[PDB]
This record gives structure tokens, C-alpha cells and sequence, in this order.
């Protein structure tokens, strides 16, 4: 019953990377990629913005003088920005810029657990010389899709009126594939490999990412093991 | 008899839900049964879902 | 008798007249769900006879 | 990011060959990824005498 362990992990892009598992005995490299897809392509830890106050701004519906984004395209362009933090389950991004020309995201406010992987990702445009927009963003951390429909419930006194909430986003993964190829170690009558190449906005590493994923595996197996 | 009226106007954003109605150009219909998770998706070699 | 937009309803929480201003209509931008009040509006029924 | 548990698992015995075991507290695709991992193993590798 020879068990597996990782090897060689490259990395090609900030994007995305090929993980690999060399000891596979028959058959388990379909029995475990398979499963590891499973578990990487949905439930995984992700920070993506979620309330966004803006300047002057009362609801997505409107439009900002001197700013060629409709305000909720604007909103839109948050739920792919990507971030990550260290320490903080919430943080809360101060972001002002004026002047004609692009503004990026790396015109906020740096925090100590702030590392932005895309600073050319563009929020939006700016159209006039004296145009000024401040916005106090705010990305908490959490798992899966929480649409932000299902998010006007708790409620509880936003009257903040420009609070305007936008979709939880959360997720690294992006595509995640395993091909195995048989895998000759040099004394074995047939061993197989495990090819794990997945896709990322570059806020996870492979190494947590592939790990926590088996973490949960096991963790449902628990229950199981006894009756 | 109208003293005064009052209209409001409410933006209401829908995505997509079982039940609504989807053809192409071509005149297959359709009506969203189940919305499936991106796991359960057909994939190709590349790894990329339908 | 006349009916009035007033903002003073019969029977309605803190809650309720939260979102309405001053005048009886709600804010603008505003978010709403089912059972919430656009513009508060009371008509004249004399002698309830309870 | 707490991670749902299972609970409650009826154990139907069907004799003493066979039987329908149930869990009912599985997150979203769970219950392929756990169901077919263990299908896989359970029709391939175990102990046996033949």
C-alpha cells in the first residue's frame, strides 16, 4: 500500500503553475486527480472586494460627472480585482486619484497585509483634469459564491445609502487539469504519475492550494472511518 | 378627483434562474433545468468546463 | 375626504419609517425587498364601528 | 472558512451480505467527490482472497 508525496512543483507564469505527485500506484492517478479537480476548483479560501462606498455615488445606477464608466461597470471591474492578505479577515482600501489618464490599482492605499498581484488592472478612466473620487473599499475573506442578493438579508441598519454591495467573488482557481502519465521508477512493475496543472489569479500559492484541498478531503472522511 | 400622484422607480437586476426561456438563433428552445456546478461540468483535455 | 402622503401611518415600527424621509417618500437609491413601503399614503374612513 | 460536517447515518441492513448506508449533511458536489473516490477504490484495490 506504497502512499504518494508531492515533487518538483514549477511554477511557468504568475498565473498558473504544474504541480506534480510521482508515487502513484494503478489506477489511483485518476482516483485522485479527479477528486483533488474536485476540491481545487471549488471550495478554497478567496478575498474578493465586497461593500464599495463611493464620492458622491447613491446607488450602482447613476453616473459621476467626469468619469466615462457607468458606476455600475465601475463595481463590475472590483469583483476581478485581485488581492490577498495575511492577517486580516477584513480590510478596508482607501483609493484616491484625480488627473486625466488611467487609474490602476496601484493608486490605493498600501496596508500592511496589502499586496496587489495586478497593479495595471484598470478601475476605470478619468476624464477631466480636476475630477476627484475617493472610495473607501471593502474586501473580506471567505469561500465560495455569495451573490449579493443573498447578502440583503442580515441587513440590520445598512442605511448607508452609498454602501452599494457587490458579488462575493471568492476563488484563486481558475481551471484546473490533471492528465496521468505513467510514471517508471526504477525498480516497480507499473507505477503511475499524477500531472496537476491548474490555473490561478495569482492569490493562492500551489503548494497551500494543493494542500488545504487534502486537508478537507480527509476531514470528510472522519465520520466515515467509524459508523 | 387626483390631488397629487407619486411614481417611484425600482431597478431590479435578474440573472438567470431554472425556468426561463433560452433559444438560439436557429429555433432550438429551451427552458433552464438545473444550474450545475462548475465541477460537475463536461471537460475537455485542457481542463476547461462547458 | 382628501388623501393624504403624509408619513404618519396607523399601525407601523421605527423600522418601517426608517426608510421614508421627512415627507413620506423613500429616499433615493434606497434598496428594497417585499413589504416595503415606496410612499406612505392614508384615506379617510370615518366610524370604524369596532 | 469553517468547514460543514456530516450527520446522522441510518445503517439500513439488508441482510448480512449487503446494505444502504446514508449521509445526509454533504456541501455542494460532495457527495460525487467522496461517492466516486470511493467507488473507485472499493472495485479496484482491497484485500482479498481469491
Amino acid at each position: 500500500f506504497l502512499k504518494p508525496r508531492l515533487v518538483d512543483i514549477e511554477q511557468v507564469s504568475s498565473t498558473h503553475a504544474k504541480v506534480t505527485l510521482e508515487p502513484l500506484e494503478r489506477g489511483f492517478g485518476h482516483t485522485l486527480g479527479n477528486a483533488l479537480r474536485r476540491i481545487l476548483l471549488s471550495s478554497m479560501p478567496g478575498c474578493a472586494v465586497t461593500e464599495v462606498e463611493i464620492d458622491g455615488v447613491l446607488h450602482e445606477y447613476s453616473t459621476k460627472e467626469g468619469v466615462q464608466e457607468d458606476i455600475l461597470e465601475i463595481l463590475l471591474n472590483l469583483k476581478g480585482l485581485a488581492v490577498r492578505v495575511q492577517g486580516k479577515d477584513e480590510v478596508i482600501l482607501t483609493l484616491n486619484k484625480s488627473g486625466i489618464g488611467p487609474v490602476t490599482a496601484a493608486d490605493i492605499t498600501h496596508d500592511g497585509d496589502v499586496e496587489i498581484v495586478k497593479p495595471q488592472h484598470v478601475i476605470c478612466h478619468l476624464t477631466d483634469e480636476n475630477a476627484s473620487i475617493s472610495m473607501r473599499i471593502k474586501v473580506q475573506r471567505g469561500r465560495g459564491y455569495v451573490p449579493a442578493s443573498t447578502r440583503i438579508h442580515s441587513e440590520e441598519d445598512e442605511r448607508p445609502i452609498g454602501r452599494l454591495l457587490v458579488d462575493a467573488c471568492y476563488s484563486p482557481v481558475e481551471r484546473i487539469a490533471y492528465n496521468v502519465e505513467a510514471a517508471r521508477v526504477e525498480q516497480r512493475t507499473d507505477l503511475d504519475k499524477l500531472v496537476i496543472e491548474m490555473e490561478t489569479n495569482g492569490t493562492i500559492d500551489p503548494e497551500e492550494a494543493i494542500r488545504r484541498a487534502a486537508t478537507i478531503l480527509a476531514e470528510q472522511l472522519e465520520a466515515f472511518v467509524d459508523l | 378627483g387626483v390631488l397629487k400622484i407619486v411614481k417611484v422607480y425600482l431597478a431590479v437586476k435578474r440573472r438567470i434562474q431554472p425556468g426561463d426561456k433560452m433559444a438560439g438563433r436557429h429555433g432550438n428552445k429551451g427552458v433552464i433545468s438545473k444550474i450545475n456546478p462548475i465541477e460537475d461540468m463536461p471537460y475537455d483535455e485542457n481542463g476547461t468546463p462547458v | 375626504g382628501p388623501e393624504e402622503i403624509t408619513a404618519d401611518i396607523p399601525n407601523v415600527g421605527e423600522a418601517a419609517l426608517s426608510k421614508l424621509d421627512e415627507s413620506g417618500i423613500v429616499y433615493i437609491g434606497a434598496e428594497v425587498t417585499g413589504g416595503d413601503i415606496l410612499v406612505g399614503k392614508v384615506t379617510p374612513k370615518g366610524e370604524t364601528q369596532l | 472558512t469553517e468547514f460543514l460536517k456530516p450527520r446522522l447515518v441510518d445503517i439500513e441492513q439488508v441482510s448480512s451480505t449487503h446494505a444502504k448506508v446514508t449521509l445526509e449533511p454533504l456541501e455542494r458536489g460532495f457527495g460525487h467527490t467522496l461517492g466516486n473516490a470511493l467507488r473507485r477504490i472499493l472495485l479496484s484495490s482491497m484485500p482479498g482472497c481469491a
